[PDB]
């Protein structure tokens, strides 16, 4: 799918060019606040929810985020924790207990949730 | 009704407070299974009617014996737990 991100990201900023030009601003200082103000005033959409109104944005706010490779070409995998089926959940796990057992070895309201 | 009377099943009351000396006496009998035994005599139960009784008594005193010991063998184990969240 990564093949898909570098497309993606390239014909949108060749689409970004092809925006400004048109729309006539400097193709520099154009930003998503310009983007939006653009595709609103040539795709009118009155409809009520939000997200089925016309977008051009960053693929990565377009689309979620991927698991990376997690194996080698030789079919072993790169983090320990695989077989856990959570390895991104334990590693933090591991690493907060971690840093207890340092704690404790070493030791001897702000609107902060 | 040949005994001499009064000197069994009584209370007496101390420091002038009947309910709590009733309690007492309460207490008493049950404790050695009179209540239970008027109650059961109020009307016949028959022998075989008895023997059940018995029988399902006494599992479920071996029942309950039983479990509150593995009960208060486990307690120790209630103490707040060391590992957490290894
Ligand atoms: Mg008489
Ligand atoms: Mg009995």
């Amino acid at each position: 799918t990564v093949d898909f991100i570098k497309k993606q990201i390239e014909e949108f900023n060749i689409g970004k060019r092809h925006l400004a030009n048109m729309m006539g601003e400097d193709p520099e200082t154009f930003t998503q606040e310009d983007i939006d103000r653009a595709i609103a005033y040539l795709f009118p959409s009155g409809l009520f929810e939000k997200r089925a109104r016309p977008i051009m944005k960053h693929p990565e706010e377009i689309f979620p985020k991927q698991r990376a490779i997690q194996w080698g070409e030789d079919g072993r995998p790169f983090h320990f924790l695989f077989y856990t089926g959570k390895q991104s959940y334990y590693s933090l796990m591991h690493d907060t207990y971690g840093k207890l057992l340092d704690v404790e070895k070493h030791h001897n309201p702000i609107g902060s949730r | 009704a040949n005994h001499l009377k009064f000197i069994a099943r009584t209370v007496m009351v101390q420091e002038g407070n009947v309910e709590g000396a009733y309690r007492t006496l309460n207490r008493i009998l049950t404790m050695d299974g009179l209540i239970e035994d008027i109650k059961r005599r109020r009307y016949y139960e028959k022998p075989c009617r008895r023997r059940q009784r018995e029988s399902y008594e006494t599992c479920r005193r071996i029942y309950n014996m039983e479990m509150a010991r593995k009960i208060n063998f486990l307690m120790r184990k209630n103490r707040a737990d060391p590992w957490q969240g290894c």
